[PDB]
């Protein structure tokens, strides 16, 4: 509580910066209230960082390559361009599949066009024509490529687009252009769209003739679940024993026929708005298909949303989700039983990408515990209007937020346990305060509804009661 | 479903009968997926010698390289100086990548920043966004100098760092008198240790170029140490530690141990250690300057002779036994110091150790990859044991360098059977150690999937991987680790002879079958 | 038959199916073996709870023991002093035995003489016999003092080492002057550590008890150090290391890592450091004598305190971060010497690196065995890193040291489920993993033979071995070693780590069933 | 070579000594003439050693339970007193052997009684028969139980054999008490003839009576044969591979069921005539079975005993032996033409136990290697016989040597290989000269017959011509 304090918190840690960055940043920093629906008059996102100031913020090319296609297993991803991007970005998202690696599935290799000065000075055009040769030579048993754009295609003036046509006319193969140049943009979000449109444009549409597949009245497609040490996995068996057909799964595990078929199902189940709301927009005006939000976080939250699901069925269907209900409530309640006796009462501070940070609030809660502050890396205003009224009163919420401003933050509120990145995890760990690795789950979980709660619990009461931290002063300091 | 008592992660959860039903399902129904013999004849295929043909006929695609970008050398150069702020001119996801890649390799805080450039500085470039970016960091970071790398993105579009610090020095956005030193840094050009040696150049340049008038060799009796591009701490203070029994005097140059290995006692430390100001300054006037690994900074060398007028010994990095041995030899001769007693009983411990080991050491035949300096260091080590090397790959190495190698190898009968690959990555490496099957390999966590697949070939056919390079992401603490010297020499044999070990009593674990070998006492 | 471009050793070349064929003839014709169903099933059962409690019902039969005898531990006490030669009265071949079980456990020579007692001197005693080899030690190896211990034999006839030296010198043998300390170490009381205590203890008393009349506590600002049986030679060096930045003058007591780590550099050093006579004879006048393992050392610290007149502090073994803590104030609060700033941050860095790996190391379970002080010192370590013991094991263990474990385990509840056994060996080990699965053993290389029958039950039953302890036969220079101090916990610490994650890839290098959590980040 | 300066340095070595040490060791040093038959005029064996003079000598125990029982798969051998004895000789021995360890098998484990002073004070049969009626318990499989005597049962007044005929006729079981108490004897010789005693009387005879054994005329038992680092093996394969079947071998990889099978063969081919020569004569004066020294180190020396058994046999037997030695005929030619190029000239000083000192000298000579110096821990006169014959003119012999004359003799002969045990290894590596395991094999092996013949070589060339003995001598020293 005590909104006053904060805003003094808030105009100290403004205090160091320079003019215009001072009143820049002052906007990305606000004071929750619950009762406000519109962000937009509280909080202002979707902007550039202030150069030299440490964001965490990355570039389109991590939103397109690392977050979108790349879990595509069936596809092989072509790091169009110098070195570095592709080998930085190789397997360091647990984006989990079942297949044969350099075989029919190729998620955790880096394939790259390996950009020289020649490449820069000359164009690439052609040896973007040659590595697809090879590629087809060497990768037979593939089944469709994509070619992600770096910095440098964008700025010396390469037509991906077209060699994309030729080669694909050519050997009767799926070739997407992804113009995810990491300059566009301000982060990962643009990354989120040009995927999203290229998607649509050079994949989606390709079975619209197709009638050969059997529908049934409960297809449904899971949208913008990535599968993080099977998330995605651990969703679908819910589905599954709810008595509904998951055709297609975005893009967790996933493949290319999953994505074609996907028009074909009677609902969306959007995990992720921010990355997926567009392809969700497009299929609903184009093919009618509806589409839902839903939160599996937390057995309130799988519950609700489970629910929610089965509304949209029979009644049969709503027999079965009753049913999954009765058989999941034992295990959830020994694992509260067991978990919040050691929680309850906890503090927690939260800064995550676009969807995390306020999907894990329910899940916290359900242990016991509250959330003080959380923000939002490349976060849109909706997303932070369907902040607002999850989290509590008077709690700080940041956009973008810096090191030093992050440093601040929790230095005053002292919260009991940490959930973000790896370019903050051990800053906060030599301070004595608990982190937990909220990307990719500290290589651990998965998260995701009933299995992934206990999961969630054992790792959440580990770090945070762990001896270790009783350790950091020495005796005789 | 979860045990409360016993709760399973994804491993192996995922291994209950009622998800392997639902994979089974979504496979067969969704996926459309190849047929299993078709995948294992395929695979089999990727196994063979014609497949090694095709591969290495390979002129446009790479697959699984083995190096990285230029600034991430230069940001590693940079945080090896006191309260220096690495400071990369450009996109701000090159930054993320930065400090994402050395936090998984040295599982501590690294700090760069960007000035976030967009595609308004790909129309106008990015001279607004210097100003304001070196503005906010010295604001806000109070950093004692910023050390400026520059991103392809800038590369590319032709930004002049030189104009760009001086109209910011002019329009007072940062003092005059702030070192503000500057490096092109093109990722298209070299690999990460072309960075280091572009970073550190500039660096030198800036403190000293205008300043050699009333520089005099050998008068602070000094010798300069240049490390390059490392990621071995225990390098660093092996280096420290023999150059201190032996009482020279010595200045090593971009220092990060301290800033790398920060303790966890309530506080965080942005800025620990580091080369200070006054010793970048001072260096022409020591007695010379030695590099331990002069096949990534020629450039330095050339700036080091050129302008600070040292004669710049022609020394192989001190790795092994007879490397370590002329290190110590020359810088005896450059400081005037004898060699005492302790590191001649230091040698002859290692050399101890050899003798112990020799039997099992023998004949062993590994694959390696890494940096040239390392892998050559590496190289001559192992033919000091008797090992023979078979398949030796680096990604980022040059013709000159290839030819030295290929001498080196001449000289030893343990040579006959290597050869030496320079461009190549590690798809080529796997399709090498199928085809002429090694003991071992020696390289960085990437060549964990190549071993994933020689297991798919068969137990017979496995190539364990030994962890030695950069970077190290699957193990722990291994950041902490000696390569250099004789310290760095006794590590390196103790972990090859244990694991040659540990895959002999894997073999031979098997009761009643292998296990007549499982001998007590090796 | 052998192909001369690629030989094979035993394994594998007995895997031919020639000899395979033979082997099959050789059994059924002449063997008269069991059928293998009978000996499945026998297996199984001995895998079972059932089969527990009849081992455990043992009261006559030890099977694979985890101690040794009174006399090895006298002769490593004995080699810890200058130019010392150790010396067995009685039978040779414990001499030969003693020899080669510390050749193999440290790889390198271990000199040894005894007066080889027969079939006569067991009914007239070895008087003879010592003041021969008195003299011929004496004339031959030419050392500065000569340590006398004795096997069984001469325990059980009874002679008088004390008369018998005497007469040694009475008789014109050896000079009057020569030192020659002694203890009895019968082999049936206690085990080697004992044999230690009373090696020490001996000598102590032949260099101290007859002229205490001058001696002032204090006088020399000196601390006495004494190890107790100690196979890491990184112990010691840390010790020492640690002693010296804190500028505290020390006085280590039996300190054999040189005579134990010399140089191979063309001459043979029978005799190397160790502790001087001078030493020992102005211990009396240090400010306190610190004892590293008070639970093998109560004659010592009886006679330390009862004649020297020192207030031993209650210490525990400096293992792990609380004790090594506990060891650093002690010695600052003794000495007058305030704890240094590298101190302070080598400590720090261990708590970094405890933080750092916490994730992987939180609810693992270990079995573990070994002597009292180091097993304790390593449950106290795996308490502080949130492990769980469950099964730990000492065989040379008393009730005593049983309650303090005891107690150890009452304050954290990571020791809810851990059971403490003395007087057990490792062939109730093998039942208590069978029967309630850890994850892994810690202990010294006799475990391995355990791990080869888990893996007989199946893959999934297997308890992976982890060598820490003595001795250690299976691998090269695990000798060389740091257990003790900040050094030692974050060399555990690394080990423990990373052995979890060498099985965890193991485990999930699968092709396709199981290497979706084979991840390239832990 | 130069017999008047090796005599000088016999003097000037023994010169150290004490006057009677000095006149009991120079008659244990020799220069070898090979016209000498008796060597009772030049050497002198088998007697005490000096007190205090470091010999490598082992005890009665080690010949008994180290040696020849245990090796014994199918027996548990319990080391009856303190616990030192079973610990330091635990797995210290290479003698290979097939089983299930812990269920029929038990060579790699250590039984003991483990003494304490009550036991030692009040005797402690009754001890053993509990620990007798525990391993019946626990071991169901077990075939036989002997009890190895330690020195404290010497001592004490136990009576073990009392112990054995009461549990044995109760448990209708063998029980073999074997008084192998260290300080009986001088070495591990006499151990050999106690636990060859204890074999006749208590195992040997047991199948006197049955005649069920089917026998053929080429039935032959191999005696002497440990199978260390699988020797055994790679020699029976041979005498099979000439048409002779192999009822048993003593005792590596051996059961009790073919030492009660023994006195049934036509032929025991002796290996090791030191430990076995004892039960040999036994059985050739109470069965009639003759017996014959062989000798499998080296292609020469193989396939003149290949021959030399076959002669004893008839045409059929020949001429299977002749196809033999055609079979392998070209594998030890080019073993040898690898290997004795980079051995050719090399000299050799050895110091083993009881028959290796020269059993190995022809397949050195068989690499073109010079042996120089030869002795024996605890053999007799007549193996100093033999090895008069075997060894060149002027070389060195000695008897019980003691590690300051080893070193000083290897100091002035300047040998390029040494060969020995584990307690002069590394003393002799760190003078720079290298250094083979002759016991163990330095944990390699098999060196018998024509497969351990290549090994033989690449071990010796390994160690011979490594890199790092040129590395000995710092560049600024
Ligand atoms: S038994 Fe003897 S010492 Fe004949 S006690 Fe010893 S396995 Fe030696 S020279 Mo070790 S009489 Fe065997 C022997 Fe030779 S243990 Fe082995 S190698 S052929
Ligand atoms: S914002 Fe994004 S990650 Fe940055 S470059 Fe641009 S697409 Fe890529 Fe790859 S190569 Fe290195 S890291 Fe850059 S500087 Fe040239
Ligand atoms: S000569 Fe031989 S090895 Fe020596 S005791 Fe005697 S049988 Fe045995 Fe075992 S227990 Fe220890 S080592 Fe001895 S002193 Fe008492
Ligand atoms: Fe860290
Ligand atoms: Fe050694």
């Amino acid at each position: 509580m005590s909104r006053e304090e904060v805003e003094s918190l808030i105009q100290e840690v403004l205090e160091v910066y320079p003019e215009k960055a001072r009143k820049d940043r002052n906007k990305h920093l606000a004071v929750n209230d619950p009762a406000v629906t519109q962000s937009k008059k509280c909080i202002i996102s979707n902007k550039k960082s202030q150069p030299g100031l440490m964001t965490i913020r990355g570039c389109a090319y991590a939103g397109s390559k690392g977050v979108v296609w790349g879990p595509i297993k069936d596809m092989i991803h072509i790091s169009h361009g110098p070195v570095g991007c592709g080998q930085y970005s190789r397997a360091g998202r647990r984006n989990y599949y079942i297949g044969t690696t350099g075989v029919n599935a190729f998620v955790t290799m880096n394939f790259t066009s390996d950009f020289q000065e020649k490449d820069i000075v000359f164009g690439g055009d052609k040896k973007l024509a040659k590595l697809i040769d090879e590629v087809e030579t060497l990768f037979p048993l593939n089944k469709g490529i994509s070619v992600q754009s770096e910095c440098p295609i964008g700025l010396i003036g390469d037509d991906i687009e077209s060699v994309s046509k030729v080669k694909g006319a050519e050997l009767s193969k799926t070739i997407v252009p992804v113009r995810c140049e990491g300059f566009r943009g301000v982060s990962q979000s643009l990354g989120h769209h040009i995927a999203n449109d290229a998607v649509r444009d050079w994949v989606l549409g390709k079975r619209d003739e197709d009638t050969t597949f059997a529908s049934t009245p409960y297809d449904v497609a899971i949208i913008g679940d990535y599968n993080i040490g099977g998330d995605a996995w651990s969703s679908r068996i819910l589905l599954e024993e709810m008595g509904l057909r998951c055709v297609a799964q975005w893009s967790g595990d996933g493949s290319i026929s999953e994505i074609e078929l996907t028009p074909k199902v009677k609902l969306n189940l959007v995990h992720c708005y921010r990355s997926m709301n567009y392809i969700s927009r497009h299929m609903e005006e184009k093919y009618g298909i509806p589409w839902m939000e839903y939160n599996f976080f937390g057995p309130t939250k799988t519950i609700e949303s489970l629910r929610a699901i089965a509304a949209k069925f029979d009644e049969s269907i709503q027999k079965k989700c009753e049913e999954v209900i009765a058989k999941y409530k034992p295990e959830w309640e020994a694992v509260v039983a067991k978990y919040r006796p050691r929680l309850e009462g906890k503090r927690v501070m939260l800064y995550i990408g676009g969807l995390r940070p306020r999907h894990v609030i329910g899940a916290y809660e359900d242990l016991g515990m509250e959330v003080v502050g959380t923000g939002y890396e490349f976060a849109h205003n909706d997303d932070y209007d369907r902040t607002m009224k999850e989290m509590g009163d008077s709690t700080l919420l940041y956009d973008d937020v810096t090191g030093y401003e992050f440093e601040e933050f929790v230095k005053r509120i002292k919260p009991d346990l940490i959930g973000s990145g790896i370019k903050e995890k051990f800053i906060f760990q030599k301070m004595g305060i608990p982190f937990r690795e909220m990307h990719s789950w500290d290589y651990s979980g998965p998260y995701h509804g009933f299995d992934g709660f206990a999961i969630f619990a054992r790792d959440m009461d580990m770090t945070l009661n762990n001896p270790c931290w009783k350790k950091l002063q020495a005796p005789w300091e | 479903s979860q045990q409360v008592d016993k709760i399973k992660a994804s491993y192996p959860l995922f291994l209950d009968q009622d998800y392997k039903d639902m994979l089974a399902k979504k496979r067969d129904g969704f996926e459309e997926k190849y047929p299993q013999d078709k995948i294992d004849e395929v695979f089999q295929w990727t196994t063979t010698k014609e497949y090694q043909e095709l591969n290495f006929q390979r002129e446009a695609l790479t697959v699984n390289p083995a190096k990285a970008c230029q600034p991430l050398g230069a940001v590693l150069c940079a945080l090896g100086f006191e309260k220096t702020m690495p400071y990369v001119h450009g996109s701000q996801g090159c930054v993320a990548y930065f400090r994402s890649y050395f936090n998984r390799h040295f599982r501590e805080p690294v700090s760069c920043v960007s000035d976030s450039m967009t595609e308004d500085a790909a129309v106008f470039g990015g001279q607004q966004n210097m100003k304001d970016g070196l503005q906010n960091c010295k604001a806000t970071y109070k950093p004692d100098m910023i050390a400026v790398s520059t991103t392809c993105m800038a590369e590319v579009i032709g930004d002049d760092l030189n104009a760009f610090i001086n109209n910011s020095k002019k329009e007072g956005f940062i003092p005059d008198e702030f070192p503000v030193p500057f490096a092109h840094t093109p990722s298209f050009v070299g690999s990460h240790v072309t960075g280091w040696d572009n970073m550190f150049e500039g660096i030198a340049r800036y403190f000293t170029l205008k300043s050699m008038d009333d520089k005099v060799v050998g008068s602070n009796k000094k010798i300069n140490i240049v490390p390059g591009f490392e990621t071995y701490l225990g390098n660093f203070r092996v280096i420290k530690r023999m150059l201190s029994e032996m009482g020279v005097g010595y200045s090593l140059l971009s220092d990060p141990e301290e800033v790398l290995d920060t303790p966890a006692d309530g506080q965080f430390r942005m800025y620990a250690g580091g080369t200070t100001q006054e010793e970048m300054k001072d260096a022409p006037n020591a007695l010379n300057t030695v590099l331990l690994q002069p096949w990534h900074l020629e450039k330095t060398k050339k700036f080091v002779e050129g302008t600070w007028k040292h004669e710049v010994p022609k020394l192989n990095i001190p790795m092994g036994l007879d490397w370590t041995d002329e290190f110590l030899m020359k810088v005896s001769e450059i400081s005037g110091q004898p060699i005492p007693a302790s590191l001649t009983k230091e040698r002859g411990r290692l050399v101890d150790m050899m003798t112990d080991s020799h039997t099992w050491l023998h004949g062993k035949r590994f694959a390696l990859w890494g940096d040239p300096d390392f892998v050559m260091g590496l190289v001559k080590f192992l033919l000091e044991l008797g090992c023979e090397p078979v398949h030796i790959l680096c990604h980022n190495g040059n013709k000159r360098w290839k030819k030295a190698v290929d001498a080196i190898l001449a000289a030893s009968p343990y040579g006959k059977n290597a050869t030496v690959y320079i461009g190549k990555d590690l798809w080529h490496l796997r399709s090498l150690v199928f085809t002429d099957k090694p003991d071992f390999m020696i390289g960085n966590s990437y060549g964990k999937f190549i071993q994933r697949d020689t297991l798919h070939k068969g137990k017979e056919f496995e190539v364990p991987l030994i962890r030695i390079g950069f970077p190290i992401f699957d193990r722990h603490h291994l950041h902490r680790s000696t390569t250099l010297g004789y310290e760095g020499a006794m590590q390196i044999l103790t972990t090859l002879v244990n694991s040659i070990l540990e895959r002999l009593d894997e073999e031979t674990r098997g009761m009643q079958a292998t296990d007549y070998n499982h001998d007590l006492v090796r």
